[PDB]
Protein backbone atom coordinates (compact mmCIF):
# COMPACT_ATOMS: atom_id res chain seq x y z
CA UNK A 1 0.00 0.00 0.00
CA UNK A 2 1.48 3.37 -1.13
CA UNK A 3 3.19 5.41 1.69
CA UNK A 4 2.50 9.13 2.02
CA UNK A 5 3.01 12.36 3.93
CA UNK A 6 0.44 15.12 4.60
CA UNK A 7 1.24 18.41 6.30
CA UNK A 8 -2.00 20.31 5.77
CA UNK A 9 -1.61 23.78 4.21
CA UNK A 10 -2.42 27.00 6.06
CA UNK A 11 -5.04 27.72 3.42
CA UNK A 12 -6.77 24.39 4.01
CA UNK A 13 -6.71 25.07 7.77
CA UNK A 14 -8.50 28.42 7.36
CA UNK A 15 -10.86 26.95 4.78
CA UNK A 16 -11.96 24.36 7.38
CA UNK A 17 -12.90 27.21 9.76
CA UNK A 18 -14.50 29.44 7.10
CA UNK A 19 -16.59 26.61 5.69
CA UNK A 20 -17.47 25.11 9.07
CA UNK A 21 -21.14 24.83 7.98
CA UNK A 22 -20.28 22.78 4.87
CA UNK A 23 -17.49 20.61 6.30
CA UNK A 24 -19.24 19.95 9.64
CA UNK A 25 -16.05 18.76 11.42
CA UNK A 26 -17.94 17.30 14.41
CA UNK A 27 -19.74 15.03 11.91
CA UNK A 28 -16.80 14.39 9.54
CA UNK A 29 -14.57 13.47 12.49
CA UNK A 30 -16.77 10.43 13.06
CA UNK A 31 -17.11 9.51 9.36
CA UNK A 32 -13.65 8.81 7.94
CA UNK A 33 -15.25 6.70 5.19
CA UNK A 34 -17.74 9.32 3.90
CA UNK A 35 -16.54 11.53 1.05
CA UNK A 36 -16.23 15.08 2.29
CA UNK A 37 -17.61 17.68 -0.14
CA UNK A 38 -14.22 19.25 -0.95
CA UNK A 39 -15.50 20.91 -4.15
CA UNK A 40 -18.17 22.84 -2.24
CA UNK A 41 -15.58 23.77 0.46
CA UNK A 42 -13.02 25.04 -2.10
CA UNK A 43 -15.64 27.11 -3.89
CA UNK A 44 -17.05 28.76 -0.77
CA UNK A 45 -13.53 29.32 0.59
CA UNK A 46 -12.34 31.07 -2.62
CA UNK A 47 -15.58 33.14 -2.56
CA UNK A 48 -15.39 34.19 1.15
CA UNK A 49 -11.57 34.76 1.18
CA UNK A 50 -11.84 38.59 1.66
CA UNK A 51 -12.20 38.32 5.50
CA UNK A 52 -11.53 26.99 22.91
CA UNK A 53 -11.65 26.57 26.71
CA UNK A 54 -12.15 23.11 28.25
CA UNK A 55 -14.04 21.94 31.31
CA UNK A 56 -11.71 20.74 34.13
CA UNK A 57 -11.58 17.01 34.93
CA UNK A 58 -12.88 17.87 38.39
CA UNK A 59 -15.99 19.39 36.82
CA UNK A 60 -16.55 16.41 34.53
CA UNK A 61 -16.34 14.04 37.55
CA UNK A 62 -18.80 16.32 39.44
CA UNK A 63 -21.16 16.02 36.41
CA UNK A 64 -20.77 12.22 36.25
CA UNK A 65 -21.28 11.47 39.94
CA UNK A 66 -24.46 13.64 39.75
CA UNK A 67 -25.81 11.93 36.58
CA UNK A 68 -25.24 8.24 37.42
CA UNK A 69 -25.66 5.40 34.91
CA UNK B 1 -12.67 -12.82 1.91
CA UNK B 2 -11.88 -10.96 -1.36
CA UNK B 3 -15.14 -8.94 -1.20
CA UNK B 4 -14.39 -7.56 2.28
CA UNK B 5 -10.85 -6.71 1.15
CA UNK B 6 -12.23 -4.61 -1.72
CA UNK B 7 -14.61 -2.80 0.60
CA UNK B 8 -11.74 -2.05 2.98
CA UNK B 9 -9.65 -0.77 0.07
CA UNK B 10 -12.47 1.46 -1.15
CA UNK B 11 -12.88 2.87 2.40
CA UNK B 12 -9.16 3.52 2.71
CA UNK B 13 -9.20 5.53 -0.58
CA UNK B 14 -12.07 7.65 0.73
CA UNK B 15 -10.25 8.27 4.03
CA UNK B 16 -7.03 9.17 2.20
CA UNK B 17 -8.77 11.74 0.02
CA UNK B 18 -10.49 13.16 3.15
CA UNK B 19 -7.19 13.52 5.04
CA UNK B 20 -6.58 17.24 4.60
CA UNK B 21 -9.98 18.04 6.14
CA UNK B 22 -9.62 15.64 9.09
CA UNK B 23 -5.86 15.95 9.82
CA UNK B 24 -2.99 18.41 10.10
CA UNK B 25 -0.35 15.66 9.87
CA UNK B 26 -0.37 12.13 8.42
CA UNK B 27 2.87 10.17 7.83
CA UNK B 28 2.76 6.53 6.87
CA UNK B 29 5.39 3.84 6.48
CA UNK B 30 5.36 0.12 5.65
CA UNK B 31 7.50 -1.86 8.07
CA UNK B 32 9.21 -5.03 6.87
CA UNK B 33 7.42 -6.92 9.65
CA UNK B 34 4.34 -5.91 11.67
CA UNK B 35 4.99 -4.46 15.10
CA UNK B 36 2.83 -5.45 18.02
CA UNK B 37 4.29 -2.64 20.16
CA UNK B 38 4.83 1.09 19.83
CA UNK B 39 6.04 3.67 22.32
CA UNK B 40 7.57 7.11 21.83
CA UNK B 41 10.81 7.69 23.68
CA UNK B 42 10.88 11.00 25.64
CA UNK B 43 13.91 12.61 23.93
CA UNK B 44 13.46 15.05 21.03
CA UNK B 45 16.50 16.49 19.16
CA UNK B 46 16.02 19.77 17.27
CA UNK B 47 18.64 20.07 14.55
CA UNK B 48 19.71 23.70 14.11
CA UNK B 49 18.40 25.45 10.97
CA UNK B 50 15.79 22.79 10.19
CA UNK B 51 12.02 23.26 10.21
CA UNK B 52 11.51 19.84 11.87
CA UNK B 53 12.44 17.99 15.05
CA UNK B 54 13.48 14.36 15.49
CA UNK B 55 11.41 11.98 17.62
CA UNK B 56 11.97 8.30 18.24
CA UNK B 57 9.84 5.18 18.66
CA UNK B 58 10.40 1.77 20.18
CA UNK B 59 8.97 -0.89 17.86
CA UNK B 60 9.42 -4.63 17.44
CA UNK B 61 8.76 -7.48 15.00
CA UNK B 62 6.20 -10.31 15.06
CA UNK B 63 7.76 -12.75 12.49
CA UNK B 64 8.02 -16.53 13.13
CA UNK B 65 10.32 -17.73 10.29
CA UNK B 66 12.87 -14.89 10.43
CA UNK B 67 15.10 -13.23 12.99
CA UNK B 68 13.09 -10.90 15.22
CA UNK B 69 14.36 -7.41 16.09
CA UNK B 70 13.82 -4.84 18.76
CA UNK B 71 13.64 -1.68 16.69
CA UNK B 72 14.23 2.01 17.28
CA UNK B 73 12.97 4.32 14.54
CA UNK B 74 13.38 8.08 14.13
CA UNK B 75 10.56 10.31 12.93
CA UNK B 76 10.81 13.87 11.55
CA UNK B 77 7.99 16.11 12.84
CA UNK B 78 7.21 19.58 11.41
CA UNK B 79 7.66 22.68 13.53
CA UNK B 80 4.68 25.07 13.68
CA UNK B 81 -2.67 29.88 -1.09
CA UNK B 82 -3.10 26.15 -1.99
CA UNK B 83 -5.36 23.27 -0.77
CA UNK B 84 -4.15 19.87 0.43
CA UNK B 85 -0.54 19.41 1.60
CA UNK B 86 0.62 16.03 0.22
CA UNK B 87 4.31 15.30 -0.12
CA UNK B 88 6.97 12.60 -0.12
CA UNK B 89 7.69 10.60 3.10
CA UNK B 90 11.20 9.60 1.95
CA UNK B 91 13.70 9.92 4.78
CA UNK B 92 11.15 11.25 7.30
CA UNK B 93 10.87 7.84 9.02
CA UNK B 94 14.10 5.84 9.33
CA UNK B 95 15.23 2.81 11.32
CA UNK B 96 18.17 3.77 13.57
CA UNK B 97 18.65 0.58 15.58
CA UNK B 98 17.92 -3.12 15.14
CA UNK B 99 18.77 -5.57 17.94
CA UNK B 100 18.40 -9.32 17.55
CA UNK B 101 15.58 -10.67 19.79
CA UNK B 102 14.78 -14.36 20.34
CA UNK B 103 10.98 -14.62 20.25
CA UNK B 104 8.55 -12.09 18.76
CA UNK B 105 8.43 -8.73 20.56
CA UNK B 106 4.94 -8.81 22.09
CA UNK B 107 5.55 -5.57 23.98
CA UNK B 108 8.46 -3.23 24.56
CA UNK B 109 8.63 -0.52 27.18
CA UNK B 110 11.48 1.80 28.10
CA UNK B 111 12.58 2.34 31.71
CA UNK B 112 11.47 5.88 32.64
CA UNK B 113 14.53 6.43 34.91
CA UNK B 114 16.99 5.64 32.04
CA UNK B 115 15.31 5.39 28.57
CA UNK B 116 18.32 3.48 27.13
CA UNK B 117 16.99 0.39 28.92
CA UNK B 118 14.18 -1.41 27.06
CA UNK B 119 12.29 -4.33 28.61
CA UNK B 120 10.61 -6.76 26.20
CA UNK B 121 7.86 -9.35 26.59
CA UNK B 122 8.33 -12.61 24.79
CA UNK B 123 5.67 -15.25 24.12
CA UNK B 124 7.36 -17.27 26.90
CA UNK B 125 7.20 -16.06 30.53
CA UNK B 126 10.66 -14.50 30.45
CA UNK B 127 11.14 -10.74 30.08
CA UNK B 128 14.34 -9.60 28.33
CA UNK B 129 16.12 -6.36 29.17
CA UNK B 130 18.30 -4.53 26.65
CA UNK B 131 20.49 -1.44 26.86
CA UNK B 132 20.52 -0.30 23.23
CA UNK B 133 23.74 1.73 23.74
CA UNK B 134 25.53 -1.60 24.52
CA UNK B 135 24.78 -3.20 21.10
CA UNK B 136 25.80 -2.36 17.52
CA UNK B 137 23.08 -0.40 15.67
CA UNK B 138 22.99 -2.87 12.73
CA UNK B 139 23.41 -6.52 13.81
CA UNK B 140 24.96 -9.29 11.71
CA UNK B 141 22.46 -11.85 10.33
CA UNK B 142 21.15 -14.44 12.82
CA UNK B 143 21.00 -18.23 12.97
CA UNK B 144 17.32 -19.11 13.04
CA UNK B 145 15.83 -22.05 14.96
CA UNK B 146 13.96 -24.28 12.47
CA UNK B 147 11.89 -26.62 14.59
CA UNK B 148 10.03 -29.12 12.42
CA UNK B 149 7.22 -28.76 14.97
CA UNK B 150 6.74 -26.52 18.01
CA UNK B 151 4.54 -28.15 20.65
CA UNK B 152 3.08 -25.35 22.75
CA UNK B 153 2.94 -26.01 26.46
CA UNK B 154 1.49 -23.00 28.25
CA UNK B 155 -1.67 -21.02 28.44
CA UNK B 156 -1.49 -17.54 26.87
CA UNK B 157 0.89 -14.86 28.11
CA UNK B 158 -0.75 -11.42 28.43
CA UNK B 159 1.37 -8.50 27.20
CA UNK B 160 1.29 -6.56 30.47
CA UNK B 161 4.61 -4.92 31.19
CA UNK B 162 5.07 -1.82 33.37
CA UNK B 163 8.15 -0.16 34.92
CA UNK B 164 7.63 1.66 38.21
CA UNK B 165 8.25 5.35 37.46
CA UNK B 166 8.93 6.06 41.19
CA UNK B 167 11.12 3.02 42.09
CA UNK B 168 14.00 2.63 39.66
CA UNK B 169 14.23 -0.91 38.25
CA UNK B 170 10.96 -2.29 39.68
CA UNK B 171 9.18 -4.09 36.84
CA UNK B 172 5.76 -5.77 36.70
CA UNK B 173 4.70 -8.36 34.14
CA UNK B 174 1.73 -10.58 33.42
CA UNK B 175 2.94 -14.20 33.72
CA UNK B 176 1.52 -17.28 31.89
CA UNK B 177 -0.12 -18.97 34.92
CA UNK B 178 -2.71 -16.36 36.09
CA UNK B 179 -0.14 -14.54 38.28
CA UNK B 180 1.91 -11.30 38.14
CA UNK B 181 5.71 -11.17 38.52
CA UNK B 182 7.63 -8.32 40.13
CA UNK B 183 11.39 -7.98 39.51
CA UNK B 184 13.84 -5.49 41.01
CA UNK B 185 16.80 -5.01 38.65
CA UNK B 186 18.41 -2.15 40.62
CA UNK B 187 21.67 -3.49 42.12
CA UNK B 188 21.54 -6.86 40.34
CA UNK B 189 25.02 -8.53 40.66
CA UNK B 190 27.81 -8.09 38.07
CA UNK B 191 28.19 -11.80 37.27
CA UNK B 192 24.45 -12.70 37.43
CA UNK B 193 22.75 -12.23 34.04
CA UNK B 194 19.50 -14.05 35.06
CA UNK B 195 17.20 -12.53 37.75
CA UNK B 196 14.37 -14.27 39.63
CA UNK B 197 11.19 -12.60 40.74
CA UNK B 198 11.12 -10.65 43.99
CA UNK B 199 7.34 -11.35 44.31
CA UNK B 200 4.54 -13.31 42.65
CA UNK B 201 0.97 -11.99 43.06
CA UNK B 202 -1.78 -14.66 42.75
CA UNK B 203 -5.43 -13.54 42.72
CA UNK B 204 -6.78 -13.69 39.18
CA UNK B 205 -8.26 -17.06 38.15
CA UNK B 206 -7.49 -16.63 34.39
CA UNK B 207 -4.90 -15.21 31.95
CA UNK B 208 -3.71 -11.86 33.30
CA UNK B 209 -3.84 -9.45 30.37
CA UNK B 210 -2.32 -6.17 31.57
CA UNK B 211 -0.64 -4.57 34.56
CA UNK B 212 0.26 -0.99 35.28
CA UNK B 213 1.94 0.84 38.16
CA UNK B 214 0.11 3.84 39.60
CA UNK B 215 1.90 7.01 38.44
CA UNK B 216 2.13 8.73 41.89
CA UNK B 217 1.76 6.07 44.65
CA UNK B 218 4.93 3.99 44.39
CA UNK B 219 3.48 0.88 46.04
CA UNK B 220 0.17 0.72 44.04
CA UNK B 221 -0.47 -1.15 40.83
CA UNK B 222 -3.52 -2.32 38.89
CA UNK B 223 -4.10 -5.49 36.89
CA UNK B 224 -6.80 -6.84 34.58
CA UNK B 225 -7.52 -10.38 33.36
CA UNK B 226 -9.75 -12.81 31.48
CA UNK B 227 -11.61 -13.44 34.75
CA UNK B 228 -13.46 -10.10 34.10
CA UNK B 229 -11.72 -8.43 37.05
CA UNK B 230 -9.85 -5.24 37.76
CA UNK B 231 -7.54 -5.69 40.77
CA UNK B 232 -5.68 -2.98 42.76
CA UNK B 233 -2.59 -4.30 44.57
CA UNK B 234 -0.34 -2.82 47.25
CA UNK B 235 3.27 -4.07 47.41
CA UNK B 236 3.42 -3.25 51.15
CA UNK B 237 0.66 -5.80 51.90
CA UNK B 238 1.97 -9.10 53.32
CA UNK B 239 -0.75 -11.12 51.59
CA UNK B 240 0.24 -11.64 47.93
CA UNK B 241 -2.63 -14.07 47.28
CA UNK B 242 -5.30 -11.38 47.61
CA UNK B 243 -5.38 -7.77 46.30
CA UNK B 244 -6.46 -4.63 48.12
CA UNK B 245 -9.51 -4.18 45.85
CA UNK B 246 -11.30 -6.39 43.35
CA UNK B 247 -13.92 -5.17 40.86
CA UNK B 248 -16.15 -7.02 38.39
CA UNK B 249 -15.07 -4.56 35.73
CA UNK B 250 -16.79 -6.01 32.63
CA UNK B 251 -18.94 -8.79 31.18
CA UNK B 252 -16.00 -10.24 29.18
CA UNK B 253 -12.17 -10.42 29.21
CA UNK B 254 -10.46 -7.26 30.37
CA UNK B 255 -7.46 -6.63 28.14
CA UNK B 256 -6.02 -3.32 29.35
CA UNK B 257 -5.91 -0.47 31.85
CA UNK B 258 -4.44 3.02 32.05
CA UNK B 259 -4.20 5.52 34.93
CA UNK B 260 -5.03 9.16 34.23
CA UNK B 261 -1.77 11.19 34.51
CA UNK B 262 -3.47 14.27 36.04
CA UNK B 263 -5.52 12.48 38.74
CA UNK B 264 -4.36 9.94 41.27
CA UNK B 265 -7.92 8.56 41.50
CA UNK B 266 -8.98 8.07 37.84
CA UNK B 267 -8.26 5.12 35.55
CA UNK B 268 -9.74 3.45 32.50
CA UNK B 269 -10.08 -0.18 31.48
CA UNK B 270 -10.74 -1.80 28.13
CA UNK B 271 -12.51 -5.05 27.40
CA UNK B 272 -13.56 -7.78 24.98
CA UNK B 273 -17.09 -6.62 25.80
CA UNK B 274 -16.42 -3.68 23.42
CA UNK B 275 -16.41 -0.93 26.05
CA UNK B 276 -14.01 1.31 27.90
CA UNK B 277 -14.83 1.86 31.53
CA UNK B 278 -13.99 4.80 33.73
CA UNK B 279 -13.14 4.09 37.38
CA UNK B 280 -12.47 6.18 40.52
CA UNK B 281 -10.27 4.47 43.14
CA UNK B 282 -12.20 6.15 45.98
CA UNK B 283 -15.37 4.21 44.97
CA UNK B 284 -14.68 1.12 42.79
CA UNK B 285 -18.11 -0.47 43.44
CA UNK B 286 -19.40 2.29 41.10
CA UNK B 287 -18.32 2.48 37.41
CA UNK B 288 -18.25 6.22 36.49
CA UNK B 289 -18.84 5.86 32.74
CA UNK B 290 -18.87 3.46 29.84
CA UNK B 291 -17.56 4.45 26.41
CA UNK B 292 -19.54 2.40 23.91
CA UNK B 293 -18.97 2.94 20.23
CA UNK B 294 -16.36 0.43 19.17
CA UNK B 295 -17.50 -2.33 16.83
CA UNK B 296 -15.10 -4.84 18.37
CA UNK B 297 -12.81 -5.74 21.30
CA UNK B 298 -10.68 -3.12 23.01
CA UNK B 299 -7.04 -4.05 23.49
CA UNK B 300 -5.35 -0.75 24.21
CA UNK B 301 -6.46 2.42 25.98
CA UNK B 302 -4.19 5.46 26.69
CA UNK B 303 -4.74 8.86 28.24
CA UNK B 304 -3.47 11.99 26.56
CA UNK B 305 -0.24 13.17 28.22
CA UNK B 306 -1.26 16.78 27.55
CA UNK B 307 -5.08 16.86 28.17
CA UNK B 308 -6.65 15.56 31.38
CA UNK B 309 -10.00 14.84 29.73
CA UNK B 310 -8.73 13.06 26.57
CA UNK B 311 -8.24 9.37 25.94
CA UNK B 312 -7.91 6.98 23.02
CA UNK B 313 -8.79 3.34 22.51
CA UNK B 314 -8.06 0.71 19.91
CA UNK B 315 -8.31 -3.01 19.29
CA UNK B 316 -9.63 -5.64 16.89
CA UNK B 317 -11.47 -3.30 14.62
CA UNK B 318 -9.32 -1.18 12.25
CA UNK B 319 -10.36 2.10 13.88
CA UNK B 320 -8.88 4.07 16.74
CA UNK B 321 -11.25 6.26 18.76
CA UNK B 322 -10.50 9.44 20.62
CA UNK B 323 -12.74 10.40 23.52
CA UNK B 324 -13.26 13.79 25.17
CA UNK B 325 -14.66 13.46 28.73
CA UNK B 326 -15.59 17.13 28.82
CA UNK B 327 -18.25 16.60 26.17
CA UNK B 328 -20.06 13.93 28.23
CA UNK B 329 -23.68 15.13 28.69
CA UNK B 330 -23.61 17.70 25.84
CA UNK B 331 -26.68 18.27 23.69
CA UNK B 332 -26.61 16.94 20.14
CA UNK B 333 -28.90 17.17 17.14
CA UNK B 334 -30.70 13.86 16.46
CA UNK B 335 -28.51 13.47 13.32
CA UNK B 336 -25.26 13.80 15.28
CA UNK B 337 -26.69 11.35 17.86
CA UNK B 338 -26.65 8.66 15.12
CA UNK B 339 -22.93 9.25 14.53
CA UNK B 340 -22.34 8.42 18.21
CA UNK B 341 -22.32 10.22 21.56
CA UNK B 342 -20.72 13.66 21.78
CA UNK B 343 -17.76 12.34 23.82
CA UNK B 344 -16.54 10.49 20.72
CA UNK B 345 -14.30 13.26 19.41
CA UNK B 346 -12.58 11.52 16.51
CA UNK B 347 -12.49 8.21 14.64
CA UNK B 348 -9.16 7.47 12.97
CA UNK B 349 -9.82 5.41 9.81
CA UNK B 350 -6.30 5.14 8.35
CA UNK B 351 -5.59 1.52 9.18
CA UNK B 352 -6.93 -1.36 7.13
CA UNK B 353 -6.28 -4.06 9.74
CA UNK B 354 -6.27 -4.68 13.51
CA UNK B 355 -4.45 -2.01 15.52
CA UNK B 356 -1.89 -3.70 17.75
CA UNK B 357 -0.67 -0.76 19.80
CA UNK B 358 -0.46 3.03 19.81
CA UNK B 359 1.32 5.80 21.66
CA UNK B 360 0.59 9.50 22.24
CA UNK B 361 3.68 11.56 21.50
CA UNK B 362 4.79 13.02 24.85
CA UNK B 363 6.37 16.12 23.22
CA UNK B 364 4.00 17.34 20.40
CA UNK B 365 0.34 17.49 21.48
CA UNK B 366 -2.25 15.47 19.52
CA UNK B 367 0.35 13.42 17.69
CA UNK B 368 -0.26 9.69 17.83
CA UNK B 369 1.67 6.76 16.38
CA UNK B 370 -0.37 3.64 15.68
CA UNK B 371 0.78 0.30 14.27
CA UNK B 372 -1.31 -2.45 12.66
CA UNK B 373 -1.18 -6.10 11.56
CA UNK B 374 -0.92 -5.01 7.89
CA UNK B 375 2.74 -3.77 8.57
CA UNK B 376 1.71 -0.10 8.55
CA UNK B 377 2.91 2.49 11.02
CA UNK B 378 1.02 5.82 10.94
CA UNK B 379 2.09 8.97 12.75
CA UNK B 380 -0.77 11.46 12.68
CA UNK B 381 -2.42 14.49 14.22
CA UNK B 382 -6.12 15.34 13.82
CA UNK B 383 -7.09 18.77 12.56
CA UNK B 384 -6.89 21.55 15.16
CA UNK B 385 -10.43 22.70 14.35
CA UNK B 386 -11.69 19.39 15.75
CA UNK B 387 -9.67 19.42 19.02
CA UNK B 388 -10.00 23.23 19.66
CA UNK B 389 -13.80 23.18 19.08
Amino acid sequence: RQAFYLHTTKLTRIARRLCREILRPWHAARHPYLPINSAAIKAECTARLPEAVRKPLEAVLRYLETHPR
Amino acid sequence: DAVEERVINEEYKIWKKNTPFLYDLVMTHALEWPSLTAQWLPDVTRPEGKDFSIHRLVLGTHTSDEQNHLVIASVQLPNDGEFGGFGSVSGKIEIEIKINHEGEVNRARYMPQNPCIIATKTPSSDVLVFDYTKHPSKPDPSGECNPDLRLRGHQKEGYGLSWNPNLSGHLLSASDDHTICLWDISAVPKEGKVVDAKTIFTGHTAVVEDVSWHLLHESLFGSVADDQKLMIWDTRSNNTSKPSHSVDAHTAEVNCLSFNPYSEFILATGSADKTVALWDLRNLKLKLHSFESHKDEIFQVQWSPHNETILASSGTDRRLNVWDLSKIGEEQSPEDAEDGPPELLFIHGGHTAKISDFSWNPNEPWVICSVSEDNIMQVWQMAENIYND
